[PDB]
C-alpha cells in the first residue's frame, strides 16, 4: 500500500498520509499549496 | 527645461464618495477627486478643501494617478473626519485646524465603509477587500483584523463595543462578538451578493439584486444558531434595480437609494403588515448618495448627490399619515461649479479666458483669477470649440450637423448656421487674422467660411474620398493639413488648395495635428500609441516617438520653440521636447481619459479636462543547535525553579510574549531542531545542562498531556543523552536524582506499555477479522 | 408557455429543449424509444405532452423545486460549517465529530481527535459521547472514518490516534458486520502491516526503559 493522489478533486492528499479538502482551508494556505503545486510541476 | 505643476482644480463636485451631512440647512461633505469638498447649501460656495502637500507632477511625485478619495465620514462633536482612499490608506483630518494628522494603511484595495465611534477613539474599516479592521486613535494603531468574508465588505453595523454585523459581495451575513474575537454566526442572505444593510435596534434589512429585500431579527439569546438572527420577512418590488444604501430616521421610517435614480422612503408603523412604502424621490440623473435630516415629524428633508457634478436637496412636508405632495421640492440645486457631463473641447484667450464646453452644449466661462464661472450657454451635443479674439467670441461645433457661435458680452445666439454638414463636424480652425474659418466634417467635407461683417458664409467646400478627423490651419497661415478617417494626413497650400503634400505611416487613423510657429515641423498623434514628428519640407519622417500606452489624444507644441505636451486616455501628460526627443515631464495628475488640452497662447500654464470633469491649469517655473536549546534550557528551568521556591515560600518576558509554558516553550525548540543535527546538539551540551535537562523531563512527565503528544521525541533524546554521559551519572550521587530518574522511569514505562497494549489490540482484533472473513467469503 | 425554451421533438423518439436566444441545446428528455411523432403544450401548467409510434405516452414539467433544494443545501451546509467552527473554538468534540464526519473535513476531523486523546488523557476510550457517536455511525461513514484511519496509520506520527480509533470501532461495532461490510477486507489488510511496524518500535522503545532501569540500579549500587 503506497499513498497517491486522493480520489475526490475536493480533497489533496499528501505522500504523508494526511488528506486536506479544498473546502475547510485558509486563502493563503490554498495560495501556498498552489504555489507548492507550481513548483512541483516546474521542476518535473 | 523647467518644471510646471497645477495650481487649480474644477468642476470637482461630486465625486465618487458617499456625502456626509452636518446641521447648521446646514453645511455638506462631500468628496473631490484627490481632496474633500465642504460647503453651505443655501450659497452653494466651496468654503475649504484639503489636499496633501505636494502638488502633482512636482519633484518628489511618484508615477503613479493618485488614489481618489472613495470614502469617508466625520464626527460633529469630535470634528474629526476619517477619509479612505483608494490603495488602502486612512487619514483624517481635523474640521477647525483643518490639517491630517495620522494615517493608517492596512487594506490592498479600495476602502468601501467607514465608521468610527469617538466615544470609544477607535475607528472600524472595511475594504474591497476581505478584511475588516479596527483601529485606535490614542493608541494610533490596529488593534485586530476580522476577516473570514472572501469578496468584500458591502454592508456593515457595529453594536456598542461588544458585537458586529457584516455582509459582502458574496451574500452571507457574519455576526461577529468582539470578546471571543470571531466570526460565530453566518447565513447566506441572497442568492448573489447582499449590497445593503441597515440595523435598527430590533430589525435589519438587507438589499441584494432584484428588488429582493430581507427583514430579520436580532437577539442576544444563547443557543448556537437560534435567537441571534432569523429569517422573519421578505419584501419585494421596491424596483427593479439592486438596492445600494438603506438608512433609518425617526425623530418611524427608513429609505432604500438604488441605482435607477430612485430612493423609495417606507415608514414602520406579513411584510406588508411591518413594512409601509412612504413614498419615492426621483431625479433625472444617476444617483449616488443620500443623507437624511427631520424635525417634528412635519418634514423630510433629504441631501443627495448623483453620478453627475449635481447636489441636490428634497423636501416634502407630510403628516405621519399623508406624504402631502405628488413630487418633492428641489429647494436647492448645486451644479454651476462642475460641468454636468464630460467636456470635450478647451480653448484660452489671450486675456486668460478659460473656455470649456462640452455634451449639453453647456459652454462655460472659466478665468484663472476668479476659478468660477462668468456664463453659461447650450446648445446639444457639441464636440470642438474656438475663441475668436476679435471680440472675444465663442464658435462651438457640435455632432447635429450644425455650427454656432456664442458671445461673452452679449447673449448666446447671435447666429447659428444649420444644416451646415450632414454628419458630424469634428474638427475647426480658423486663419490667424480670424476672417476665414475652415471646418472638417465626417461627409467628407472641408468647408471654408469667410467671417461677413455678423455672419458666416461657405465660400467654398472641398470634397474628399475619407472622412475627415481633424484639421489645422497654419500660424503663418501657408499650409492647411487633414488628418484623415485612414492613416492620411494630406497638407494643402492655403492660398489656392494645390494638395502640395502628404503624410503616411500611422496604420491607424490621425487623431491630432499640430504644426511648428515657424512652420517646419509638423507633429502628429494617432491611436497608434506613438508620435510621428515629420519636417513638411519634404514629408519626411523625423521620428516616431511610442508612449502614452493607451492612444494619445491630443498634442500641442509651444508658442517659443519645439516643445510639446500630449495627453492620452491612460491619464498622463507627458511634455517633451522636439530636438533632444526625450519626455522632460511625465505628468499624472488625475485618473480618467484626459479628453481635452489647451496650452496658454504666449504663459506655459495648460489645461487638461479629463473625463472626471478635471480642469488643470499648469503653470511653471543566528545561534547553532545546542546553543539555541542550551539557552532555552536555562530559560526554562529558571522560570521553574523560581515557581518552584515560591511554591515552597506560599507553603520571563520572551514567555509572556510567546504565551508559553516554559515546558512547552523547550519542548518547542526541541521540535524546532533538527535530527542530523541533533546528535551533535545533544552530544554538545556538558553535564549541567544535562542535569537539567533530566529535571525538565521529570516535569514534562508531571505534565502528562504534553508527553503523550511528544513521546518518541522525548524517549529519542533521554536515553541518547543518559547513553552519552551515562559515566558521570552513575558516578554522582544525588537522592533528588534517584527519585527523578524513578518518577521517569515509571512513567515512561508505563506510557509505552499503554501505546504497546493498543497497537497489540488492534492487530490481533484485525488479524481475527481477516481471517473470520477468509474463511467465509473465499471459496 | 415561457415562450425562451423552445422545445424540439425528435424521431430517434426523444425531446431537446434551448433557450431560444441561446443556441444551444438546453435539456434532453429521453423516455420514448423508438421514434416519437405527437408533441403538445398546456400552457397554465406548463406541461409537455409527447407520443411516439408506440402506445406508450408520457407528461413532462419543469421544476424550480431542485433550485429552492438547492438554495437549502447550501444553506444548511454554510450553517453547520459555523456550527463546527464554533465547535472547534469551544469544545463539545462529540458534536464537532459529528458535524466533521457530515461534511468530510479530515484535517478538522484529525484535530478534533487530537484534541479528544488529548483531554482523555486525564473501560473508556474517548469521551463517552464521543464514544457513543462512534457507536451509533453508519456503514459508509465507517467506511470513510477507516480509510482516513488507514491512512494515520501509514504516518508514522498519526499512528496513535489512528490505532485509538480503531480500537474504539472494534470495541463498539459488530464484527459480524465489519466482516459483512462490502470493501473493509481491502481497508483492513492495508492497515495491518503498519500496526505491526509500529509494534516492534514501541516494544524496543520499552527495552530502552529497561537501560535506564539499569542507569538506576548502577547508581543505587555505587551509593
Amino acid at each position: 500500500y503506497n499513498v497517491g493522489k486522493a480520489e475526490k478533486d475536493g480533497e489533496i492528499r499528501l505522500k504523508n498520509g494526511v488528506a486536506m479538502s479544498k473546502e475547510e482551508l485558509t486563502r493563503e494556505d490554498k495560495n501556498r499549496l498552489r504555489r507548492a503545486l507550481k513548483r512541483k510541476r516546474s521542476k518535473a | 527645461y523647467q518644471r510646471f505643476e497645477q495650481a487649480a482644480a474644477f468642476g470637482v463636485i461630486a465625486s465618487n464618495a458617499n456625502c456626509v451631512w452636518i446641521p447648521a440647512p446646514g453645511q455638506l461633505i462631500t468628496s473631490a477627486l484627490e481632496d474633500v469638498n465642504i460647503w453651505d447649501i443655501k450659497t452653494g460656495d466651496l468654503v475649504s478643501k484639503l489636499s496633501d502637500g505636494l502638488p502633482p507632477g512636482a519633484s518628489d511625485a511618484r508615477g503613479a494617478k493618485p488614489a481618489e478619495c472613495t470614502y469617508l465620514e466625520a464626527h460633529k462633536d469630535t470634528d474629526l473626519l476619517a477619509v479612505g482612499y483608494a490603495d488602502g490608506v486612512i487619514k483624517v483630518w481635523d474640521l477647525m485646524s483643518k490639517t491630517v494628522l495620522l494615517n493608517f494603511n492596512g487594506h490592498k484595495a479600495a476602502i468601501t465603509l467607514l465608521q468610527f465611534d469617538g466615544t470609544g477613539t477607535r475607528l472600524i474599516s472595511g475594504s474591497k477587500d476581505s478584511n475588516i479592521i479596527v483601529w485606535d486613535l490614542v493608541g494610533e494603531v490596529g488593534l485586530y483584523k476580522l476577516r473570514s468574508h472572501k469578496d468584500s465588505i458591502t454592508g456593515f453595523w457595529c453594536q456598542g463595543e461588544d458585537w458586529l454585523i457584516s455582509t459582502s459581495k458574496d451574500g452571507m451575513i457574519k455576526l461577529w462578538d468582539l470578546k471571543t474575537h470571531q466570526c460565530i454566526e453566518t447565513h447566506i442572505a441572497h442568492t448573489g451578493e447582499c449590497w445593503g444593510l441597515a440595523v435598527k435596534d430590533d430589525l435589519l434589512i438587507t438589499t441584494g439584486t432584484d428588488s429582493q429585500v430581507k427583514i430579520w431579527k436580532l437577539d442576544i439569546e444563547n443557543d448556537k444558531m437560534g435567537g441571534k438572527l432569523t429569517e422573519m420577512g421578505i419584501f419585494e418590488k421596491q424596483s427593479k434595480q439592486r438596492g445600494l444604501k438603506i438608512e433609518f430616521i425617526t425623530n418611524s421610517f427608513f429609505y432604500i437609494q438604488n441605482a435607477d435614480k430612485t430612493i423609495e422612503t417606507f415608514r414602520i408603523r406579513y411584510s406588508s403588515f411591518i413594512l409601509h412604502p412612504f413614498q419615492t424621490i426621483r431625479s433625472l440623473y444617476k444617483i449616488k448618495s443620500a443623507s437624511w435630516t427631520t424635525v417634528s415629524s412635519s418634514k423630510l428633508e433629504l441631501v443627495l448627490t448623483t453620478s453627475s457634478n449635481t447636489i441636490e436637496y428634497y423636501s416634502i412636508p407630510y403628516e405621519k399619515r399623508d406624504p402631502t405632495s405628488p413630487a418633492p421640492l428641489k429647494t436647492h440645486t448645486i451644479e454651476l461649479q462642475g460641468q454636468r457631463t464630460d467636456v470635450r473641447s478647451i480653448d484660452i484667450s489671450d486675456d486668460n479666458k478659460l473656455l470649456a464646453t462640452a455634451s449639453n452644449g453647456s459652454l462655460k466661462i472659466w478665468n484663472i483669477k476668479t476659478h468660477k464661472c462668468i456664463r453659461t450657454f447650450e446648445c446639444g451635443y457639441a464636440l470642438t470649440c474656438k475663441f475668436l479674439p476679435g471680440g472675444l467670441l465663442v464658435i462651438l461645433g457640435t455632432r447635429n450637423g450644425e455650427l454656432q457661435l456664442f458671445d461673452l458680452a452679449s447673449s448666446s445666439l447671435l447666429d447659428t448656421i444649420e444644416d451646415a454638414h450632414d454628419a458630424a463636424i469634428w474638427s475647426l480652425d480658423l486663419t490667424s487674422d480670424g476672417k476665414r474659418l475652415v471646418t472638417g466634417s465626417a461627409d467628407k467635407t472641408v468647408k471654408f467660411w469667410d467671417f461677413k461683417v455678423l455672419k458666416l458664409h461657405h465660400d467654398t467646400t472641398l470634397e474628399l474620398t475619407d472622412d475627415i478627423l481633424c484639421v489645422r490651419v497654419s500660424p503663418d497661415d501657408r499650409y492647411l493639413a487633414i488628418s484623415l478617417l485612414d492613416n492620411t494626413v494630406k497638407v494643402f497650400f492655403l492660398d489656392s488648395m494645390k494638395f502640395y503634400l502628404s503624410l503616411y505611416g500611422h496604420k491607424l487613423p490621425v487623431l491630432s495635428i499640430d504644426i511648428s510657429f515657424d512652420s517646419k515641423m509638423i507633429i502628429t498623434s494617432s491611436a497608434d500609441k506613438n508620435i510621428k514628428i515629420w519636417g513638411l519640407d519634404f514629408g519626411d519622417c523625423h521620428k516616431s516617438l511610442f508612449a502614452h500606452q493607451d492612444s494619445i489624444m491630443n498634442v500641442k507644441f509651444l508658442p517659443q520653440s519645439h516643445n510639446f505636451f500630449s495627453c492620452s486616455k491612460d491619464a498622463v501628460v507627458k511634455y517633451w521636447d522636439g530636438e533632444k526627443f526625450e519626455c522632460i515631464q511625465k505628468l499624472y495628475a488625475h485618473q480618467s481619459e484626459v479628453w481635452a488640452l489647451a496650452v496658454a497662447t504666449d504663459g506655459g500654464f495648460v489645461v487638461s479636462s479629463s473625463h472626471d470633469h478635471s480642469i488643470r491649469i499648469w503653470e511653471e517655473t543566528s545561534l547553532k543547535a545546542g546553543e539555541r536549546l542550551m539557552e532555552a534550557l536555562d530559560l526554562g528551568i529558571a522560570e521553574i525553579e523560581g515557581l518552584e521556591a515560591y511554591n515552597r515560600d506560599m507553603k520571563n518576558a520572551v514567555l509572556i510574549a510567546v504565551n508559553k509554558t516554559p515546558e512547552q516553550y523547550i519542548m518547542d525548540t526541541l521540535l524546532r531542531i533538527r535530527m542530523s543535527q541533533l546528535e551533535d546538539a545533544l552530544m554538545v551540551m556538558p553535564f549541567s545542562y544535562v542535569l537539567k535537562f533530566l529535571k525538565f523531563i521529570d516535569t514534562v512527565m508531571q505534565n502528562k498531556t504534553l508527553l503523550h503528544s511528544h513521546l518518541p521525541l522525548i524517549c529519542k533524546n533521554l536515553f541518547f543523552i543518559i547513553k552519552f554521559n551515562h559515566k558521570e551519572l552513575v558516578s554522582q550521587k544525588n537522592e533528588e536524582l534517584k527519585l527523578q530518574i524513578n518518577r521517569v522511569k515509571t512513567e515512561l514505562r508505563s506510557a509505552l506499555k499503554s501505546t504497546e497494549d493498543d497497537l497489540g489490540f488492534n492487530v490481533q482484533g484485525l488479524k481475527f477479522v481477516k481471517q473470520q472473513w477468509n474463511l467465509r467469503h473465499n471459496y | 408557455n415561457k415562450q425562451k425554451q423552445l422545445i424540439s421533438c425528435g424521431a430517434d423518439g426523444l425531446i431537446k429543449i434551448w433557450d431560444c436566444s441561446s443556441g444551444e441545446c438546453l435539456k434532453t428528455l429521453d423516455g420514448h424509444n423508438n421514434r416519437l411523432w405527437a408533441l403538445s403544450t398546456m400552457n397554465d401548467g406548463d406541461m409537455i405532452v409527447s407520443a411516439d409510434a408506440d402506445g406508450v405516452f408520457q407528461f413532462w414539467k419543469d421544476c424550480e423545486q431542485e433550485i429552492e433544494e438547492e438554495q437549502e443545501k447550501a444553506k444548511l451546509q454554510v450553517e453547520q460549517e459555523q456550527s463546527l467552527q464554533n465547535y472547534m473554538s469551544k469544545g463539545d468534540w462529540t458534536n464537532a465529530f459529528l458535524l466533521a464526519m457530515t461534511l468530510d473535513h479530515p484535517m478538522r476531523l484529525f484535530n478534533v481527535l487530537k484534541r479528544a486523546l488529548g483531554e482523555s488523557r486525564s473501560e473508556v476510550i474517548f469521551n463517552e459521547e464521543l464514544d457513543q457517536a462512534i457507536s451509533i455511525l453508519n456503514d459508509e461513514q465507517l467506511i470513510l472514518l477507516m480509510k482516513r484511519c488507514r491512512d494515520w496509520n501509514t504516518n508514522a506520527k498519526t499512528h496513535t490516534i489512528a490505532q485509538r480509533t480503531i480500537r474504539c470501532i472494534l470495541m463498539h461495532h459488530n464484527i459480524a458486520k465489519l466482516s459483512e461490510i462490502p470493501g473493509m477486507v481491502k481497508i483492513v489488510d492495508a492497515i495491518i502491516p503498519y500496526t505491526q511496524r509500529h509494534f516492534t518500535r514501541v516494544d524496543n522503545l520499552v527495552e530502552q526503559s529497561y537501560i535506564l532501569d539499569y542507569a538506576l540500579v548502577e547508581m543505587d549500587k555505587l551509593f
